DNA sequence: CTGGAGAATCCCGGTGCCGAGGCCGCTCAATTGGTCGTAGACAGCTCTAGCACCGCTTAAACGCACGTACGCGCTGTCCCCCGCGTTTTAACCGCCAAGGGGATTACTCCCTAGTCTCCAGGCACGTGTCAGATATATAC
DNA sequence: GTATATATCTGACACGTGCCTGGAGACTAGGGAGTAATCCCCTTGGCGGTTAAAACGCGGGGGACAGCGCGTACGTGCGTTTAAGCGGTGCTAGAGCTGTCTACGACCAATTGAGCGGCCTCGGCACCGGGATTCTCCAG
């Protein structure tokens, strides 16, 4: 059973995402706030991706299961066999 | 009992018919030709009851808003003995009249406009009424109109409608008036219709008497028609209306396009004047004093007023069916500097009577009257004048006959002249033809 | 000369089980008919897609169960699935 | 033949199983529809109907009315955290706004 | 030598706004995804491209949220992002 | 002149300042700046343009000259503005 | 009464009511102008203009909520044109 | 039997009319489907394809590289107002953000 | 044994060479173009389906696709596209 | 203000490489032809409701003036990021093994659509009384 | 001590009526679906190796933020004028229905070529290590 890997999303990696988004200066409490925001987004996408796999009676999550889960939530992604 | 003047023989004869109906237990409708003095005959009826039968119970007179000051005057002059009260006013004034006058029971007749009733139907419902007399009863020709219903509710011993024009459009309407009066004698529209026989059903409940037989002294009327041709701005506009390419947009935008869902109306607004249509009038300044007369064929022909002002004082009327037309005519008259008067449905009640009187004075400076057929073409009396010009024609022919009779009534001693501006080759020609077809069914029955 | 189907009688038969005393207005009943139509079109759209992704010709109750699980929020989904499975067991008996 | 019983009566439901089956067959969802699909769907629509009317009837009662009106329905949907997520993008006519002043 | 506070922040914005690489490290994100999956079903296996599809979608979402968050701080007349700016952006979006 | 006592405003002006203030009061706004009446009119006009253009596309497709309530409801639905109460 | 005392009293009234706040004739005249540019001479159902007015007033009330949270974030109580523009930008429209 | 001519050649198109017809028939869009429908749809799909690849090719030549890559496609869609309105809810993989700083943040 | 997978790639290439003769396209940019064509096909076909149900017709035709295109595409893209499709049907019906 | 120093990407020319275009073979969906039957264009009819004038009343909006809540420019304040360097840990790369489970094809036989026939739920219809929407007199 | 609370009508809901057309019976049809079994793609941790990335600490100056004062603008209520809202009336555009007739598409069988995967290779351009300005900063 995996322990808490949400601390594996490092402070340097969150800062590079803020830089691609055009952010010049960042407060210290953004990191704790961003990790929860990411976790809520992943929980919503993975839950549906697994509902699809179960309907198909398969143990492996496929790239299509993820693409269909994102397509429902209004987040079309090109590139993964869509 | 009558005091100010004696009655004409026909008028005495009328009250006899009227009083028989009370004894009979029937109600009915009196229908002399318009302007033959029906009002007085009714005032006498309410006085017969006070003097001879001793019934002073409250009665009701419903009259058009314009005739409210005439109705009141009449009662006072000819039969001062009956007491009367009349409702008109804003919300506050109306309440005070209810509290300090109507409810104290110090009166025997209420006279009010058809409008103030719908506004305050409750206080009216409380009382119990002896006679309900409704002047101008074409306002309740539809069986389902709001007023037609509210009127039916109030309690009543006897009822009389007085209408100059018994027939307006089709038989269903006649059934409607017969029902309010004699619901028992006319249970359904279907029954009245189909069974249809002219005069036989009508004789017991209807009394009609034309002016020619009763008042020979009256000068007979003249019918004339002035066909006209369209001006040039009109010919362009009339065409573009039909083509639906008027374009024209005040706020630049490449002139956009006008919306013309209903076409017959647009063409008629222009056959009257192209100035009505926006943007046709030339330029931002406006104020050109002579362009008006020449830009409309009917206004070019209106130069006839100048001969008539000099040709003795034969006064004229210029009725209309649209307010804007009447606006133009007022600014034009101001340029010629003639003497004029105008009523409209927008005008306040107090002013209406004043302007009927200054004009009716025996030796007044006024020469022309401009009056909308709806607001002022029913019930007022304007006998001083001798010529009638009708700027426009109406779909129902009885709307027209009436406006012509404002002048021709008891007291007229000069021929009443009738003149109608029509355009010879347009849809206006159709509208006039159509009104004529409806009259044929009526035919001024004796 | 033309009939118009609606869910109105079914909405009223359920209303009287939930609240025997109450009634409902015509404006409110028109909103209730719109709710049933909207929810029906959502569930049948996900079912249809699910079948296609998995290459199947039929919509079954197993596809409608999964569509309900994809569409409803968690507390409604667990109860809606309980009500659907109770009905299908009783119907099959 | 035997006397008819509605399929809703067999399932123990008030909503129409037969109409729902026809709607699905003629809506172009799939080239075939199963026999249990209309019964499962009618159960879910009746459940969701009952959830709204229970909250709407409580709102009518607190407001001292006997009759549910469009305002009572808005109050019910917007004060429930799951119904307001199910219905987050719908406008209800003559439905007011929950009262809130910052 | 020393550059001044915020000068290297501009080079970092330009450098990351030119490249298309993934910025979060891959192996750490793979452990995060799997940990989340155990709440829904045990012993799921995973295609390698299914984790890359999740990472591409996740970094695209965070970058776009940081843009809306930055507008809010400039609106409040500041240059530093604060937790209330993420909360305002999500609330106005409808999340 | 009699021909001209009355003067006409643009149809956008029919949405009056008193009419916008009530909408902001239902939304819980306490104080409001002066320039918002011009800004709000611009925003509504862009909303009405996008809904009406589609409602007319549907009407033309059906070969009808009258815009119906269903044409408006389908246009709002297609844009994520679902409306209950007017049928459908 | 003091500045803002009546403003809170109106907020409470209007939030309780469920009526339409714009006048019906002045709004119908605007719908018909916008349309003439797309197609000419259309006619309209009386219920179709009411669906447009309900949808319009619902849209503006919801935009005024987002405008007031963007005003309070900048530490003001007065809404301004810039707050409308930030709300419309974060919503992506 | 006469020699076959594929329906795309008859309409003067490069995309496949025959395949589009199958996809529509088997996709549950309607009970029936007309013969002009796949021709109209194939023409629109080829126009929209040429619209993108034209601007992608120009972005590749601007970068001095001979092959279109996934970033070139992002720079094209985002820099055109109508393609950005058509594809406004789409993420493209290996797609960078257009270069951009708010002027408030730039040095004096 | 190993089953075939259909794609638009050979048509996407043939259209590129008509637009830019000397240019190429990497395998990842091909996966994105194949995704784009399928997204736009599904959008147009979903709107064309509904419009027929609303009007109670059972057939999809070029007229329902033309209306679907005007609803979905932005303003200028819609105009040019409509011309391209009506041109293609005019040429096809001359040679059927 | 601004010369100077010195870290930043920036061209330039060589070096190797597994990506992309070519072709092969041959697979299996598009083609044509013929046929069937029923979607939908046409015309006709009827009659609902939409469009244009007025009239009426009085809520509503208009503009005016008054005065003070609060918009927003400067200043001082002193905390918390930035950037540097350092040390430190865990990422990447490559290599090689076992065996879960995607995938194929094959077989068999339960499922649903089709048809026709049938009769009861649901449609619209026309009343009626009440829930509510204020009128009507109280009441303290 | 006065505003509900007594008090009073009234279109909207709710009842039942009559009526008629989708739901339900009960068989045959022939495909989809399920389940067996096979094969061998791709997944899961093994180790070691060793770069690069994350981590730590802490000098120092940027921006966050509170407070003050200033001043014009938004809200208030007055009286005023305006036209929303409601009835009345005319009329006929065009939604709607039914009816009829015939172009169209789906279907079958049969046919043969575009398009699939497999196996191929010389050339696009990643990478390394040479010098070029030219970003920025600071002490004269
Ligand atoms: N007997 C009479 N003697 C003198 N004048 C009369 C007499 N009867 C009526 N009049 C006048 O003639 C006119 C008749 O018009 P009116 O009373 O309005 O009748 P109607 O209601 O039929 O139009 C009135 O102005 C009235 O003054
Ligand atoms: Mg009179």
């Amino acid at each position: 059973v995996l322990r808490d890997n949400i601390q594996g999303i490092t402070k340097p990696a969150i800062r590079r995402l803020a830089r691609r988004g055009g952010v010049k200066r960042i407060s210290g409490l953004i990191y704790e706030e961003t990790r929860g925001v990411l976790k809520v987004f992943l929980e919503n996408v993975i839950r549906d991706a697994v509902t699809y796999t179960e309907h198909a009676k398969r143990k492996t999550v496929t790239a299509m299961d993820v693409v269909y889960a994102l397509k429902r939530q209004g987040r079309t992604l090109y590139g993964f066999g869509g | 009992y009558v005091k100010w003047g004696k009655l004409r023989d026909y008028q005495v004869r009328g009250l006899n018919w009227l009083i028989s109906l009370y004894e009979n237990g029937i109600n009915g409708i009196l229908a002399d030709e318009m302007g033959l003095g029906k009002t007085l005959q009714t005032i006498s009826l309410l006085g017969y009851m006070k003097h001879y039968r001793n019934i002073p119970g409250p009665h009701m007179v419903l009259v058009p808003k314009s005739t409210l000051h005439n109705w009141m005057s009449e009662f006072k002059r000819w039969v001062p003995t009956l007491r009367s009260v009349c409702l008109i006013g804003d919300k506050e004034q109306r309440a005070a009249f209810v509290r300090d006058v109507l409810l104290p029971g110090e009166w025997d007749v209420c006279v009010t406009s058809y409008e103030m009733l719908i506004k305050e139907k409750s206080v009216f419902k409380k009382f119990n009424w002896r006679y309900l007399v409704i002047d101008e009863a074409h306002r309740i020709k539809n069986e389902k109109s709001k007023l037609s219903e509210i009127v039916r509710e109030f309690k009543t011993t006897n009822r009389l409608l007085l209408t100059g024009t018994p027939l307006q459009n089709n038989l269903h309407e006649l059934w409607s008036l017969l029902n309010f009066l004699l619901p028992d004698v006319f249970n359904s529209a279907d029954d009245f219709d189909s069974w249809f026989r002219l005069h036989m059903v009508l004789r017991p409940f209807l009394l009609r008497r034309i002016k020619a037989d009763v008042e020979k002294s009256l000068p007979p009327k003249k019918e004339v028609k002035i066909y006209v041709g369209l001006s040039k701005m009109q010919r362009e506009w009339y065409t573009r209306i039909l083509m639906k390419d008027i374009d024209i947009l005040n706020s630049a935008g490449k002139m956009d396009k006008m919306r013309l869902l209903n076409i017959l109306m647009q063409l008629r607004k222009c056959c009257n004047h192209p100035y009505l249509f926006d943007g046709a009038e030339p330029g931002p300044p406006y104020t050109t004093d002579m362009h008006l007369v020449t830009n409309s064929g009917k206004m070019v022909v209106l130069d006839k007023l100048l001969p008539k002002l000099k040709e003795q004082g034969s006064r004229v009327l210029i009725f209309s069916q649209m307010t804007r037309v009447l606006d133009i005519l007022e600014d034009y008259c101001m340029w010629r500097n003639y003497e004029y008067c105008r009523l409209d449905g927008q005008t306040p009640h107090d002013e209406r009577q004043d302007s009927i009187n200054a004009y009716n004075e025996p030796n007044s400076t006024k020469f022309v009257f401009m009056l909308s057929t709806r607001a002022g073409g029913l019930g007022i009396n304007l006998a001083t004048a001798d010529v009638v010009i009708l700027y426009d024609s109406d779909w129902n022919p009885q709307v027209d006959l009436q406006a012509m009779d404002r002048a021709h009534r008891i007291g007229q001693t000069k021929t009443v002249r009738v003149f109608r501006f029509i355009t010879d080759n347009t849809v206006e020609e159709r509208i006039v033809e159509r009104a004529e077809m409806k009259l044929r069914l009526d035919s001024i029955v004796i | 000369k033309t009939r118009k189907e609606s869910y109105a009688i079914y909405v009223y038969k359920v209303l009287k089980q939930v609240h025997p005393d109450t009634g409902i207005s015509s404006k409110a009943m028109s909103i209730m008919n719109s709710f049933v139509n909207d929810v029906f079109e959502r569930i049948a759209g996900e079912a249809s897609r699910l079948a296609h992704y998995n290459k199947r010709s039929t919509i079954t109750s197993r596809e409608i169960q999964t569509a309900v699980r994809l569409l409803l929020p968690g507390e409604l989904a667990k109860h809606a699935v309980s009500e659907g499975t109770k009905a299908v067991t009783k119907y099959t008996s | 033949r035997a006397k008819a019983k509605t399929r809703s009566s067999r399932a123990g439901l008030q909503f129409p199983v037969g109409r729902v089956h026809r709607l699905l067959r003629k809506g172009n969802y799939a080239e075939r529809v199963g026999a249990g699909a209309p019964v499962y769907l009618a159960a879910v629509l009746e459940y969701l109907t009952a959830e709204i009317l229970e909250l709407a009837g409580n709102a009518a009662r607190d407001n001292k009315k006997t009759r549910i009106i469009p305002r009572h329905l808005q109050l019910a949907v917007r004060n429930d955290e799951e119904l307001n997520k199910l219905l987050g993008r719908v406008t209800i006519a003559q439905g007011g706004v929950l009262p809130n002043i910052q | 030598h020393r550059y001044r506070p915020g000068t290297v922040a501009l080079r970092e914005i330009r450098r990351y706004q030119k490249s298309t690489e993934l910025l979060i490290r891959k192996l750490p994100f793979q452990r995060l995804v799997r940990e989340i999956a155990q709440d829904f079903k045990t012993d799921l296996r995973f295609q390698s491209s299914a984790v890359m599809a999740l990472q591409e979608a996740s970094e695209a979402y965070l970058v776009a949220l940081f843009e809306d968050t930055n507008l809010a701080a400039i609106h409040a007349k500041r240059v530093t992002i604060m937790p209330k700016d993420i909360q305002l952006a999500r609330r106005i979006r409808g999340e």
